[PDB]
């Protein structure tokens, strides 16, 4: 993306919808993926041992 | 210095005092440059933008949307004073208007040591007693030619000038009363409003039916049709290609052509059977057929309907297809599987007409069209603006009048015997909101204090003359601004809106008192 | 270049000692005394100029610690604590910043001379158990059939914002949005006021106009003029999967040899349309509701059953009208029941409001969510009512899942900081100081009312405090409006004993958390 | 006490590169200086002695003409009441096509005077009311000023007389040979129906040979070769298709599908023999010329070749259209043969060279058709430029004499006249608005005074004897241009003559312009920020 | 009318409505290396946006 004088085709009231629908039209910016707005959180990932297991 | 700067050292804040100085101060600029607009003698506003582009206006909406300023006071004041422009449709200058005063009366008192919530107070006990006066004095009428079109002009010629005014009084009148349907919510949405730019400005009327922006694409299409069926349609008669990715596949030229030939014959189908229907209607040639597509046709299609004597339209607006169908009175159809002579509108008058590179179609003469157009004359962008502005703000004055039973005599006589009201209702309001009550009063007197200004008239000496004469005799007196002597706004013609004057109580009340208890402006979500 | 040996980085900036703990106390001081004259009936609004060129004009804890960026991390520990607490309990919010800064600075007394932190945290653990003990003997049980009494709990609730000019009707809007919206299924019993209970703010007419509706209303209109826009009666049906023809998940290119190929495959994709709309039209229904594209053709099929459909409708207005109206949202047409068919719904219209559009659905019978349609004089003022009635609802569900009550006007601050007092007579330890010391760092409630209300604090606070140490005095508070001593079972000032348990819960917490602290790092790498 | 703080309000409210001008003297008197600089600007080309003048746009393009409206189009014009003339003047090129000059000269003079009149001592609405007042009294007296109609547009030499007047102005050396040239070309055109086109005139510029050598054409020229081996046909029955010359496609994708050796030796010998086949059908029907939209195919131009067909190929489709209405043709969608009907025709069409430009010339013997075509020659590009611009304001006069044929005398009598009945209708009129209507007679007096300024006489002396002999009683009377001293004559029997709509158009365009300017009372200017367009 | 976007008021809506927590600021680089390795190191399937200012 090389864009310079953004103001000349934003103007100098441009809102977050005016840059995200010209970023979008270029094709740069990622597609929006929904997610969670807010929950609780669970910190964990992997690691060993993190396993329970059958008594046997 | 404050708390809040402590933690974020490049923080604007304003406290207590200096706030409400900031809030007041802005308030009196906005009402400052907003006065001279008020009434039909305020001088023309003129507004240049970035580009270049010239916009002359009267209008308070307007003015405030391009003026510019960059103050948080401003923007409430504009938010507040774009619902009543979305609401109403009218008394935006007066809205800014009542805002400032009340914030200075409130200030005239509030630098005196008085606190601000007891001001509030008595602006919200005088803000009931103003509403139980305004319901006690509203003058509910039969709503009849006259009474509409003095309320169309007390609003146009605010807007326009007078000649022009008394052109589009009788243009938005007959527009509303033609798209009216009794005991029926007014839909604004059914009377267009297309400009266009080769005559004067007096030379704007209403047509009691459709203009469109666009014409027949083919040459061959006749330019005028005397009787004519409207088919009205949502089909899609160009080319179109299949959803699963479909492609050719031949082994010779021959094969090749045939593909060809053959790709078409779905677009064709629909062609044949709309002239098929068109011949079923009209076997002569007198009578005529006009399609008017909101989708496309491809030129193959063009020229197969203009082989049949068939003008066709396409691309037209969504909204076009419900104002034909209320004006020509067919039916819209979004496809052609079973179509018949019931479903095609009738125009007495369909012809084109061309402006240099733009193209216009004209249908007239309808049975009796429930959607009109107005079609705005004028010689210069700016001029085709501000009618269309002045248009805008009448139909909503009328409208406005035909909802509401009633009408409020103008000329700032309902805001001076309100005044009136508050003033002898003062004693019945206990502790210190009598000062808030009193000072609600003076914020009302502002409207014939302003339009005695603009009018040239000393401000005290017609203010003083009007209250007299009103507590003299009781009457509704108001402000002629041709010699500043008292006159009865209600035998004149002056009418106001009541709703527009019930929402400027309220929004104008709200605002202020909330202004009034905001002691604290921080911007601090930098860093 | 020139390398200087390091251990850590350059940017690595530390700090301990009695200052940090310092630093963190009087952060915390500041963050209370920002918001510290917003609480109380006469409080004063203030205005936030968003980053994004908003303006927030409220006296809402919550919104103006959110609108307030900080570099001090204890001040973002207190911005969390603030947030925390409005979604907790959603009030509250104010008195349990000041109620930390509070508890901190009497800590700050003590971490001055020779005290170990530890110590007084003990203490505070022990204070905040019996604050909490004192707190639900000294609370009062509600009917929650008796409407009245709802109510004044929830006006009592409102009194202190902007709101409350109109009190009856924003307590009659609440409690109504609260009541309808309860469900209760397979045994389990909630309330949801965020999923469903939407308020919907439209600039514009007068506030007194704002009402709860007997459904759900949407700005949407029809998807084309011919379709009836006032339906007496109508049976809804929802819907996911588009009306439209589409492509497949697999890759399908055909190969056309023949000549009407292409017309046959135009004329099955028409087929398919008139298929999907028959299978919809089976059920006899009056509206189709659906959260994707409906083609043109379909339109046309609908409206040969006469069927009023509006498409691109959001999930949760989906979801919500279908709570509203008693139908099921169904993804294949061809798999329509009777059962999913929406009737209840006694009106559906869409009338022109301004210069636009919108969908009534406000006839229901027995509707579990609700539109609270708000008119007011601009947006800031709209928002702030709605904040407002988000406050009052979270109070009505409060009280409606704890009945429990407790007197208000800082009599309840007043009560559990004598009855701490005379428990600290009994201890004779180190720990009966900061004990004695947070136990009155609960005055700061009254106090702050007496301030805003501009009485004299001294001379009032003594005369409570003595009222308070007889022996049935505990629902003896201070009348905000007035500055002067009222009992509150007279003046009617109730909260909800969960707000007032969430709120020194918290601030105790707050105090602990910022108490153990000595040692400061910042400025390395996030490294991740 | 070294610096002056912005006041409180709007002042300090105002954003940084905006602008506020507020008042009389802050606003009125400021925009009426505008205006009147513009109207200096564009004085000195008023008249047949008008100079041109050399304007360089902002790409470098050079525009020499005397036209008005071209100049005010080619200028940067910033200040927005200026604009607002300039939209005036505009608005007055597209109505009628000619008194864009006039339109501004005339708005000039009205807000000097109203400025003269606000320094007096009148109100803007005063001055505002005697304008409209005066500009009614003026439309109302001007039918009565109306000396002669045209009575014939189909006589080569009435026309002539007619546009000689309207086309002196612009190349005053040389206007009676324009004048038959333009006559002729409209007098082709505008037939027995009264509807007349201004887009039916075309206009060819090829350098070489002076304006003199310029010539009318019945039919059309286009600067290109032909495609084929044949470039003279004496028969003309051409064939006009839409559709490029070539073997039609399919739409979505096409794909030759082989899966036999036959097939594939069979494939191009089936393709060559359809694409021999059409052509043969579409020849065998008499057509010898063939026009094409589109692109030409190798095979379609060799059996065009073969069977001695004319091809030429149109890039714009206004040029095809045009071709169409000029010759009788349909332009089909497809390669068919032409039908008798859809089949056009013309006297001759054949290639030459003019100058040393390729033409395709499309010529009727007939002085008749739908379109005819002026050739234009000369030495130089901006020289055709300004041929061009006077040859449109030959036919726009042409077309307002088809709407309207009444006539008034030029020179500045119309206007002198106006000036003496609108004063005297002021002396009789008591109040405040007779001030205004008298200044509105006066602002008439630039027209004169502006054509003696560009004669090289005294303006005084001439707009003397013009009252001296108009309140004689002759009404007919301008000023000399041929004359070395201030000198007058009637021009009635001079023929220098100007279209009564013209003067009616100008007129209202004119005073709306300047009581619009007038109403303005406060200017408030964005920062100019960017937008090139 | 569909282009002049009805839509935009209610994705300016649901942004101001975003989300709970502290919206955070954007990132500032204040050494030239700092961008260089800024820009250098971080995945490389993730886009990275600079606004000189
Ligand atoms: N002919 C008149 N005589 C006296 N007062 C008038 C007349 N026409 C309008 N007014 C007054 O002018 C006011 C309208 O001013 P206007 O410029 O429309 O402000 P707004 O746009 O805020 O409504 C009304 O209150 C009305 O009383
Ligand atoms: N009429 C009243 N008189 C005295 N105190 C009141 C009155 N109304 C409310 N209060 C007190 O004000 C507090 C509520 O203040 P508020 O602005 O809601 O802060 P928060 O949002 O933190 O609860 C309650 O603790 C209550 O005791
Ligand atoms: N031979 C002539 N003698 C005197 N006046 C003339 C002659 N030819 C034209 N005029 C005058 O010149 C004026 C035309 O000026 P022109 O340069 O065409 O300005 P515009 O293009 O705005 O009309 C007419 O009013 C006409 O009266
Ligand atoms: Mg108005
Ligand atoms: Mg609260
Ligand atoms: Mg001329």
């Amino acid at each position: 993306g090389n864009f310079v004088r953004v103001t000349d085709q934003l103007g100098d009231d441009f809102f977050a919808v005016d840059l995200e629908a010209f970023l979008q039209e270029f094709g740069l910016l990622p597609e929006k993926e929904v997610l969670v707005l807010t929950s609780v959180r669970n910190s964990a990932t992997c690691h060993s041992e993190d396993s329970d297991l059958e008594i046997d | 210095m404050a708390a809040v700067k402590t933690l974020n050292p490049k923080a604007e804040v304003a406290r207590a005092q200096a706030a409400l100085a900031v809030n007041i101060s802005a308030a009196r600029g906005l009402q400052d440059v907003l006065r001279t607009n008020l009434g039909p003698k305020g001088t023309m506003k003129m507004l240049v933008s970035g580009a270049g582009d010239i916009k002359l206006t009267k209008d308070g909406n307007v003015l405030l949307h391009e003026m510019q300023i960059q103050h948080p006071t401003a923007s409430l004041i504009a938010k507040v004073a774009t619902a009543q422009d979305d609401i109403t449709g009218d008394g935006t200058t007066s809205n800014v208007l009542i805002i400032g005063e009340l914030l200075k009366q409130a200030d005239l008192y509030i630098s005196e040591g008085l606190h601000p919530r007891i001001i509030t107070e008595g602006f919200e006990a005088a803000k009931e007693k103003a509403l139980q006066f305004l319901e006690e004095v509203k003058v509910s009428r039969e709503m009849d030619r006259e009474t509409l079109i003095d309320v169309a002009r007390t609003s146009l010629r605010t807007k326009v000038h007078a000649e022009l005014a008394d052109v589009l009084t009788e243009a938005v009148v007959d527009s509303i009363l033609a798209i009216k349907k009794q005991d029926e919510p007014i839909d604004l949405f059914m009377i267009e409003i297309m400009e266009m730019k080769h005559k004067s400005e007096t030379d704007t009327s209403l047509i009691r039916g459709l203009v469109l922006d666009h014409g027949a694409r083919h040459p061959d299409m006749k330019k005028r049709v005397e009787d004519a069926y409207i088919l009205t349609c949502n089909v899609s008669l160009e080319y179109e290609k299949t959803e699963v990715n479909s492609g050719f596949f031949y082994k010779s030229a021959e094969e090749r052509e045939k593909l060809v030939k053959a790709e078409r014959k779905f677009i064709e189908d629909r062609v044949k059977k709309i002239i098929e229907l068109k011949r079923k209607v009209c076997g002569d040639s007198d009578k005529g057929f006009v399609v008017i597509n909101q989708k496309g046709i491809d030129p193959f299609s063009l020229d197969a309907l203009s082989k049949e004597g068939i003008v066709a339209l396409r691309r037209a607006k969504r909204r076009n297809m419900e104002r034909l169908t209320l004006a020509c009175g067919g039916v819209a159809l979004n496809s052609f599987d079973d179509l018949s002579p019931d479903c095609l509108g009738h125009a007495g008058l369909v012809y084109e007409y061309t402006l240099g590179e733009e193209k216009f179609t004209f249908i007239e003469k309808c049975n009796n069209p429930r959607s009109v157009t107005l079609l705005i004359k004028g010689p210069n962008k700016h001029t085709l603006t501000q009618i269309k502005d002045a248009v805008r703000d009448g139909l909503r004055a009328v409208k406005n009048a035909i909802d509401d039973g009633c009408v409020v005599p103008g000329a700032g006589a309902v805001e001076v015997a309100m005044a009136e009201a508050l003033i002898k209702h003062k004693p019945s309001v206990k502790g210190r909101a009598q000062l808030g009550v009193q000072a609600f009063a003076d914020a009302l007197l502002i409207i014939p204090k302003v339009l005695a200004q603009n009018s040239g008239f000393d401000l005290q000496e017609t203010l003083v003359k009007i209250q007299a004469e009103h507590s003299e005799s009781g009457q509704l007196v108001g402000v002629d601004l041709n010699t500043g002597e008292p006159m009865v706004a209600a035998e004149v013609g002056v009418w106001d809106n009541y709703c527009v004057k019930k929402q400027l109580l309220h929004s104008c009340t709200v605002i202020a008192t909330n202004i009034l208890l905001v002691d604290e402006i921080m911007r601090a979500g930098m860093s | 270049g020139h390398r200087p040996v390091l251990v850590l980085s350059q940017n690595t900036k530390r700090e301990s000692g009695r200052k940090v703990q310092s630093g963190n106390i009087n952060a915390a001081k500041t963050i209370a005394d920002i918001i510290r004259t917003c609480l109380g009936p006469k409080s004063m609004m203030k205005m936030l100029l968003d980053p994004m060129g908003g303006i927030v004009m409220t006296n809402d804890g919550n919104a103006i610690l959110r609108e307030i960026q900080v570099q001090h991390p204890a001040a973002k520990s207190m911005i969390e604590i603030s947030r925390t607490q409005d979604e907790e309990v959603g009030d509250g919010t104010t008195s349990v910043i000041i109620l930390a800064g509070e508890m901190l600075s009497v800590a700050e007394h003590f971490l001055e001379q020779q005290m170990h932190p530890t110590v007084v945290i003990s203490a505070y653990r022990k204070a905040l158990d019996d604050m909490i003990s004192t707190l639900k003997k000294i609370s009062i049980p509600v009917d929650i059939s008796d409407s009245d009494m709802m109510l004044n709990i929830i006006n009592s609730s409102i009194t202190t914002k902007a709101i409350s000019r109109w009190s009856s009707l924003a307590c009659n809007i609440a409690l109504d949005a609260v009541k309808m919206v309860q469900f209760e299924e397979n045994g389990r019993k909630e309330i949801d006021i965020k999923k469903y209970a939407r308020v919907e703010k439209i600039p514009g007419g007068i506030i007194e106009d704002s009402c709860v509706l007997r459904g759900v209303m949407i700005n949407k209109d029809v998807t084309h003029p011919r379709m009836r826009r006032y339906i007496k009666n109508p049976r809804i049906v929802l819907l996911d999967s588009s009306l439209e023809y589409k492509k497949g998940e697999s890759q399908t290119d055909i190969e056309i040899t023949r000549e009407e190929d292409f017309t046959r495959i135009l004329q099955m994709e028409e087929e398919y349309i008139q298929q999907l709309c028959e299978d919809i039209i089976q059920l006899k229904p009056d509206v189709v509701i659906t959260e994707k594209g409906i083609s043109d053709l379909a339109q046309h099929y609908l409206m040969r059953a006469n069927i009023t459909a509006i498409r691109r409708v959001r999930k949760t207005d989906n979801n919500r009208i279908a709570r509203a109206c008693g139908a099921r949202i169904v993804s294949r047409p061809e798999e329509l029941r009777e059962d999913d068919v929406g009737t209840g719904a006694g009106l559906l219209e869409i009338k022109k409001i301004g210069d636009e559009y919108f969908t009534f659905i406000t006839d229901c019978k027995d509707p579990k969510a609700c539109t609270i349609l708000l008119r007011g004089a601009s947006k800031e003022i709209l928002s702030e009512v709605e904040r407002n009635l988000q406050d009052a609802m979270q109070v009505c569900r409060n009280v409606l899942l704890d009945p429990q009550l407790v007197p208000g006007g800082g009599a309840s601050e007043m009560a559990v900081a004598h009855a701490l007092t005379e428990k600290s007579k009994a201890m004779t330890g180190v720990e009966q100081w900061p004990y004695r010391a947070v136990a009155q760092a609960l005055e700061v409630i009254p106090r702050t009312l007496i301030q805003n209300c501009g009485a004299s604090t001294i001379r009032l606070l003594t005369s409570l405090r003595a009222k308070h140490t007889q022996e049935n005095c505990e629902t003896w508070g201070v009348n905000g409006e007035t500055g002067t001593l009222v009992d509150m079972k007279e003046l009617g000032i109730w909260e909800p004993l969960a707000v007032k348990l969430q709120t020194y819960k918290t601030a105790v917490e707050t105090a602990v958390l910022l108490l153990r602290i000595d040692d400061i790092v910042s400025g390395h790498k996030k490294k991740g | 006490a070294l610096h002056v703080p912005k006041a409180p309000g709007f002042a300090q409210m105002l954003k940084e590169g905006a602008k506020h001008f507020s008042g009389l003297e802050e606003a009125v008197y400021r925009n009426i200086q505008a205006c009147k600089e513009l109207a200096q600007t564009t004085r000195t080309a008023y008249g047949p002695n008008g100079m041109n003048k050399m304007v360089i746009n902002h790409l470098e393009k050079l525009f020499v003409t005397n036209d008005a409206a071209t100049i005010l189009r080619e200028l940067e014009v910033q200040h927005p009441a200026a604009k607002m003339i300039v939209m005036a003047s505009h608005m007055q090129e597209q109505e009628v096509g000619d008194g864009t000059n006039f339109v501004l000269v005339f708005a000039g003079a009205l807000l000097e005077l109203a400025e003269e009149l606000l320094r007096i001592g009148l109100s803007v609405s005063e001055v505002i009311e005697g304008y409209e007042i005066a500009c009614r009294k003026a439309h109302e007296i001007l039918p009565n000023l109306v000396c002669c109609s045209a009575k014939n547009l189909r006589d080569i030499d009435e026309v002539s007389s007619l546009l000689r007047t309207s086309i002196m102005s612009k190349q005053y050396g040389n206007e009676v040979f324009l004048a038959k040239l333009i006559a002729q070309a409209c007098v082709s055109i505008f037939p027995d129906s009264g509807h007349f086109n201004v887009d039916n005139i075309r206009v060819c510029k090829i350098l070489g040979s002076g304006i003199s050598s310029s010539s009318v054409l019945h039919g059309m020229v286009f600067k290109k070769e032909t495609e084929g081996d044949v470039t003279s046909v004496k028969d003309a029955k051409i064939a006009v298709y839409s559709c490029p010359f070539d073997g039609m496609i399919t739409e979505t994708k096409g794909t030759v599908l082989i899966k036999t050796a036959e097939e594939l030796m069979n494939f191009s010998k089936g393709e060559e023999n359809l694409m021999d086949a059409q052509v043969k059908a579409i020849a065998d029907t008499g057509a010898n010329v063939v026009v094409t939209g589109g692109k030409v195919a190798d095979m379609a131009l060799h059996y065009a070749n073969k069977y001695n067909i004319m091809l030429v190929r149109l890039n714009s489709k206004w040029d095809l259209r045009r071709l169409c209405k000029t010759v009788g043709a349909t332009a089909l969608p497809r390669l068919t043969p032409p039908v008798l009907e859809e089949m056009g025709h013309c006297d001759s069409v054949y290639l030459s060279e003019v100058g040393d430009t390729q033409v395709v010339v499309f010529k009727h013997e007939k002085e008749d058709g739908a379109i005819s075509t002026i050739v234009l020659r000369g030495s130089t590009d901006n020289l055709m430029d300004d041929i061009e611009r006077a040859v449109d304001d030959g036919v726009n006069t042409f077309k307002v004499l088809t709407r309207d044929k009444r006539l008034v005398p030029g020179g500045g009598a119309t206007e002198i006249e106006l000036a003496k009945q609108i004063t005297s209708y002021g002396e009789t009129c008591p109040g405040l608005e007779q001030y205004a209507i008298k200044k509105f007679a006066e602002a008439f007096e630039a027209i004169p005074r502006a054509l003696a300024e560009n004669s090289g006489v005294k303006a005084n002396e001439v707009i003397s004897k013009l009252y001296a002999v108009h309140q004689e009683g002759n009404k007919n009377v301008g000023l000399d241009i041929e004359a070395e001293v201030p000198a007058v004559k009637d021009m009635l029997e001079a023929g220098i003559l100007d279209t009564y709509l013209g003067k009616y158009w100008a007129i209202k365009l004119a005073t709306n312009a300047a009581v619009t300017v007038l109403r303005v009372d406060q200017i408030i200017m964005a920062k100019p920020a960017g937008g090139p367009k | 009318f569909l282009q002049q976007y009805r839509k935009q008021r209610m994705e300016e809506m649901r942004q101001q409505l975003h989300k709970g927590p502290q919206f955070k600021q954007v990132f500032e680089i204040s050494s030239g290396e700092g961008f260089l390795d800024m820009i250098d190191k971080e995945q490389k399937s993730i886009v990275i946006m600079v606004h000189i200012y």
